[PDB]
């Protein structure tokens, strides 16, 4: 929980390689100016009111000598990991599980009032196989009525993933319920497909005109026909260049959970089972 | 050789999976002309499945290849009638053990929905493989078996018969697979879930639990093509 | 003479991410850039197959080229030490530059470009400050060419780069050749001819690249021969845009040749060092 | 964590009801017509100590109920607990899945001490085994933090301390009744039997065990695995409160057992590809 | 005509009684207009030896006597098992204890005489045990019986339930309690503790581990000679002899005087009874 | 049949699990005598002793039936010896292959260890299924075998290469299973082990995974006869 910890920790070597610890059981650590203070400040903030099985377990802060967090250790490798460099194939079952986890664990958070701004494949740890994990709130936030007094800041990211509004900065703040949801819809978009959207570009500011101006939207052609259609149109609506137009997560979870009570079944046919 | 010396050979090697030797050793032990027990058509019939079930994998996975190699050589293909011809004896001598003595000496009922039940399924199997006329007339035999299999059985069975309601899903396979009726399959599988779900508090509790091993395939096969 | 590369026989020696190395089995001070990637491994095999095509560019003003490896997770390609650094440090500690050297400069991008044209079939796509090298002995060189497109398709998510140079006809997908790379050449002149851009958000920057008109220089601070140059070289449409065969024959460029500036003495005495 | 009473609806019964909030949850619902100061003081208790609990190897906790029925919401278990898988459906662990076990619980134990929390009320009931791989600690009902008289024991005798049973001190409850509360649960799955299941008379064995005379019984313990835990069962059981160990050291005994055991039973070669 | 309402009760199953009011509750059958009442008592137990215990609680049906309460049946239903019971309008001892306070001797001697009876019942035709004689194992009616309950009929179900309730009051026998050979002696020496708990109203002499102790290692309580009369405490004490072999037996607590002249009165308990509930 | 075909014809069926038709194909195609590449060499030896495999488990089986009736039908030691004539069979069948042309085309001393060790698990598995004088004769030819593998391997090779791991691996085994020789196997396992891990560090990661894959094993069994 809250509270600092001490020496009880391992330490291996004085955007790293390893950070793995050993503390009651392993775990995980991250990592003298005082923007990287404020940053700590509102993580370990936000961490305190994360109580969720689809999100990483925080329980404790260390302050002295260097700056660091600590979480439990996840067993397995990211959805970034898994799509593009081990090529796993999974089951459709197992994908919109996935999906369902996902956008449950993204609808507690926005109904607790949690702003993440940052979810990506790289940020979506799949511990142990079986069960997603939801973590890296570096850069999330509260929203009140005086945030959008404060000027948000750049992100620095990867450009395939914030909405047109936010590459835009139009206004104060970009960053809403619905930029979180085309974030999870193009997540859905390379869960299902399998690559990275737009593939034919090998450009980056190529692709912050190109979706700046509402010129170019991920493909839907490469959606396999075995997919089911509420799932594609729930793709199609959650990704529109208008913020109005795209749904909110609650909706979302009731479409993804009478999906899965009209979900087909494993291939071939069920001969008589050997009894 | 002895016929309960054979049977113990036989539950030796289903304990050794040498399914293909148990299965001669049996195939021995019916040639000596006596009628079976149910525990020995249990066993006559997880043999004869496995080893169908083992060559057709096979022939699945060849004619997979041949179709994606028919969009250099006919090795492929000729290895697949190679496979086929292997499958088409199989089911030939288990067809001829069959119509020589075990269907007509089927004095019981239960004896003799077992026995249709089987005969249907390997008419099934060799349509699984059949192209030309030989597809028709097998589909035909195939039709009349299991329609007086559903007929004995619906008339001297109880409805939550384990070996009826896998007969009714497998006769369901094959209105989807070879004789092209879905809606018929569909329609089969839902009456006799439904009139089992009917008939489920006259069982026993291992007689409800091998009634579940069943009921869960049904539903799992009805959600999957509805 | 050095054979094959391996990370045992590299040491730190300092950071220019590139770090500074020697290589025991010859002595020589090395080059050592080193970039994150994460791919599968057959495709970075294909990629150092395809970049083993380096060992036959050889020229004066091309920086030489030794070996790569893949170690540690991370892909690992070698530079030849350059002492002198890049411009963006010169112009750091310079704050200005003459105009003479702008023309020596020209000199040496046209005639590595032109090389790299005339042997290879393959341009540069990111002529920028930073890629501009310059030594004690005064030998301007190019460098992180686009030679494998594998690679670009590889690291094309991420650049951090709150300032782009790239072209407006490459903006929407149409034709690109030459044309952007003497574009993005006009600009990077006039960039460190001002030392500053006389004129902030990513998305705006190019907004204005896009649907304004570039600046003009002052009249009373350059040549006219030197404006002329610049105007020819920041033409929006590329067919209007004069092509190498006309910049090679310039009065600007043709002066800048008959000239003969110490610019090895200008850059020691700023660089302030005893060889 | 307050949370409003519309959005969590009951689905089933279990006490408990199977819940949804934001997915499936575990309800433990306070069913009491007329409620009484001191059910609030325990359930005031339940949610402080509830709320520093912050590990993954014990059940996790996200909110409370204050109106209507009082109410205690956690997730949702799959599976279900050891008392089952042990006693009633008799599923045949294998002896590493034993050991994996008791590490786990050891771990969760070790951190809930490092909180320095006393469960108090431990048993095969309260251990949840999740997707049949990892262990879970649950009903903290009774549990305290260290910090009068002690209120009477409501659980069953056979995992209490015998000094709690000799109920002579006036806080018996410290680190070394979980400890022997730990050995009987090590006791209890290692031969997979309740311990003097020959004897049907409760306060005979309350009276025995009062007096010192009964000890659990390793002769039905089997031998394949070594010595090494029948050292450690015959020493966390011990009667005296001293010469029960700390769990650093039976944590460290555990994984220098698990640093000498095969999971090989004959030579095996070159793998077929 | 209890034998004869059973008759006109068929097969009983879980929907067609409604409740009404371990734990015990009342429930009413709607076409026969009978009132019964079930217990529910909660184990978790392979299914193999729930069927054990349902076929051991079977043999129930043939206990049938004026000193013991009727057996309806009993089936397994919501994961736990539901004796189906003959309602008792008076309820038990220990109601009448807090209604009252305190028992009038003469109806102390009958129900003495009752659970004599009922001891002497079960030992002549099932040859068993009680091992829970206590109040609220007495249940009397407003028809004045007084019949015995709860108790051991199956050995596997005493070894189930033997891991479920604490125990504030304790009603044991030493011997067994040390773990020595136990017999009727057992039975008797609880009654009397039960019976001069009930006559009394409290314990005269805490925590339950130091009650055991006490049975244990202390002489047990004696009544003062001025109240009662001395054949009363000689009853009571030849009931409380702490070690069996003198302990007297069923025929010599037959044989008592007490026992011949509380036979000898004549006690309208259902007249006393209906005074109390008015 | 063509060579080339019949390689292609072992990959048909190894991606459709036909072990005795891809040992049949590839019997005629080392019947063809020309000298086989690595990826064919892997292929055979996996395909044999996935066949090797499956017999053996079936005489463990049989022997751990017989050696419990032998504490009433010699029916289980008929069986059990008419599957070890079955081994005997097809051990003495690649056997002969081996010394017909493959132990002497094997010109690189790479194929020349991996022949060795081909042929010595093969005395190895004649020699489990053997008892006796014969027994004694056949484990002499697997130890010349085994001693002549790892002398070429030590004197030309380095050690971290799998074909050297598996082979010192097997020395071990051999040596516990048959030999009774639990110290010199130990001794072996551990030094082999110890030379690796000191020359694993000139090595690529793919190479790398591969040896830390069977020391993953060395490990394993070295902890279990400690
Ligand atoms: C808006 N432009 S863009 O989005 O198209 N991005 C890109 N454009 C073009 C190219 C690239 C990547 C690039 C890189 C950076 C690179 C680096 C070193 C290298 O070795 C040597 N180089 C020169 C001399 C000696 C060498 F040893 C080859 C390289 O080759 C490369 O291709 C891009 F990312
Ligand atoms: C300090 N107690 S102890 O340790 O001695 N244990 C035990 N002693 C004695 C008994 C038992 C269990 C017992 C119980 C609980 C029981 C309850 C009701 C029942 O229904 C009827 N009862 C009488 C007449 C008609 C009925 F329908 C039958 C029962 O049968 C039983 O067996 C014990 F566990």
């Amino acid at each position: 929980d809250w509270e600092i910890e001490a020496s009880e920790v391992m330490l291996s070597t004085r955007f790293g390689t390893v950070y793995k610890g050993k503390w009651h059981g392993d775990v995980a650590v991250k990592i003298p100016t005082p923007e990287q203070f404020q940053a700590f400040r509102n993580e370990v903030a936000v961490l305190r009111k994360t109580r969720h099985v689809n999100i990483l377990l925080f329980m404790g802060y260390m302050t002295k000598d260097n700056l660091a967090i600590v979480t439990q250790w996840c067993e397995g490798s990211s959805l970034y990991k898994h799509l593009h460099v081990q090529e796993t194939k999974f089951q459709m079952f197992q994908l919109i599980d996935i999906a369902r986890q996902t956008a449950q664990g993204m609808d507690y958070l926005h109904a607790k009032n949690i702003i993440h701004r940052d979810m990506k494949s790289n940020n979506i740890f799949l511990h142990e196989g079986l069960t997603v994990k939801i973590g890296d709130f570096g850069l999330a936030t509260v929203k009140s009525r005086w945030s959008g007094s404060q000027q948000v800041e750049q992100p620095t990211g990867s450009v395939l993933w914030m909405a047109p509004e936010v590459i835009r900065m139009q206004d104060n703040n970009p960053f809403s319920f619905q930029s979180d949801v085309y974030s999870y819809g193009i997540v859905l978009y390379e869960l299902m497909t399998g690559e990275l959207p737009y593939s034919h570009i090998n450009n980056r500011d190529q692709i912050i005109f190109m979706v700046g101006r509402g010129y170019a939207s991920p493909d839907l052609s490469k959606l396999y026909k075995n997919c089911p259609k509420a799932m594609k149109r729930l793709v199609a609506d959650c990704v529109k260049k208008v913020k109005e137009e795209r749904p909110l997560f609650p909706q979302i979870l009731s479409s993804i959970e009478l999906l899965q009570h009209s979900l087909p079944k494993i291939n071939r046919s069920a001969s008589e089972p050997s009894l | 050789m002895e016929r309960a010396s054979l049977i113990q050979k036989a539950k030796l090697a289903e304990q050794a999976e040498r399914y293909e030797d148990m299965a001669a050793f049996m195939k021995g032990a019916v040639e000596k002309g006596e009628e079976l027990s149910c525990e020995e058509r249990n066993l006559l019939s997880v043999a004869y499945k496995n080893v169908v079930g083992g060559q057709r994998a096979a022939w699945r996975v060849l004619s997979s290849i041949e179709q994606k190699s028919n969009e250099k050589g006919p090795e492929v293909r000729e290895y697949r009638e190679k496979v086929e011809t292997e499958l088409q004896g199989v089911c030939d001598t288990v067809l001829g053990l069959l119509d020589s003595h075990l269907i007509k000496e089927a004095g019981d009922a239960e004896s003799r929905v077992f026995y249709l039940k089987m005969k249907g399924d390997y008419y099934r199997y060799l349509a699984e493989v059949a192209t030309g006329d030989d597809k028709k007339r097998i589909i035909d035999s195939a039709r009349s078996a299991y329609q007086e299999a559903m007929d004995i059985s619906k008339k001297e069975m109880p409805p939550t018969n384990p070996i009826r309601l896998g007969l009714a899903l497998n006769f369901s396979v094959f209105h989807y697979e070879i004789a092209n009726s879905p809606e018929e399959a569909i329609s089969l599988a839902k009456t006799t879930f439904d009139e089992a779900m009917a008939d489920l508090h006259t069982l026993s509790e291992d007689s409800y639990k091998d009634s579940t091993l069943i009921m869960q395939l049904l539903r799992d096969n009805l959600t999957l093509w509805t | 003479k050095v054979g094959e590369l391996k990370d045992d026989d590299f040491e730190k020696i300092s950071e220019l991410v590139v770090f500074k190395v020697s290589h025991k089995p010859s002595g020589l001070v090395m080059a050592r850039k080193l970039i994150h990637l994460e791919i599968k491994p057959a495709i970075r095999n294909q990629i150092i197959r395809e970049l083993q095509v380096l060992h036959e560019c050889n020229s004066p003003y091309i920086v030489g080229f030794y070996g790569a490896f893949y170690s540690d997770g991370e892909i690992s390609i070698c530079m030849e030490h350059m002492d002198g650094g890049s411009l963006d440090q010169v112009l750091k500690k310079a704050g200005r530059i003459p105009e003479q050297i702008l023309g020596k400069v020209s000199i040496a991008v046209i005639k590595g470009l032109t090389y790299l044209r005339e042997k290879h079939k393959i341009m540069h796509r990111d002529v920028k400050p930073s890629n501009i090298l310059v030594n004690s002995r005064g030998e301007i060189k190019l460098c992180d060419f686009g030679v494998s497109g594998q690679l670009i398709d590889a690291m094309a998510n991420a650049f951090v780069g709150t300032r782009s140079y790239m072209s407006p006809e490459r903006l929407q997908g149409t034709h690109y050749s030459v044309q952007s790379d003497i574009w993005s050449m006009g600009l990077s002149l006039v960039e460190m001819a001002v030392g500053r851009y006389p004129i902030m958000a990513i998305f705006e920057l190019l907004d204005y690249i896009v649907n304004e008109p570039p600046p003009k220089l002052p009249s009373g601070v350059f040549s006219l021969e030197f404006q002329d140059f610049v105007n020819k070289c920041l033409i929006k449409n590329p067919a209007e845009r004069a092509d190498l065969k006309q910049l090679m024959v310039h009065a600007f460029i043709k002066r800048s040749d008959a000239e003969e500036v110490d610019f090895a003495g200008w850059l020691c005495s700023t660089i302030g060092l005893n060889q």
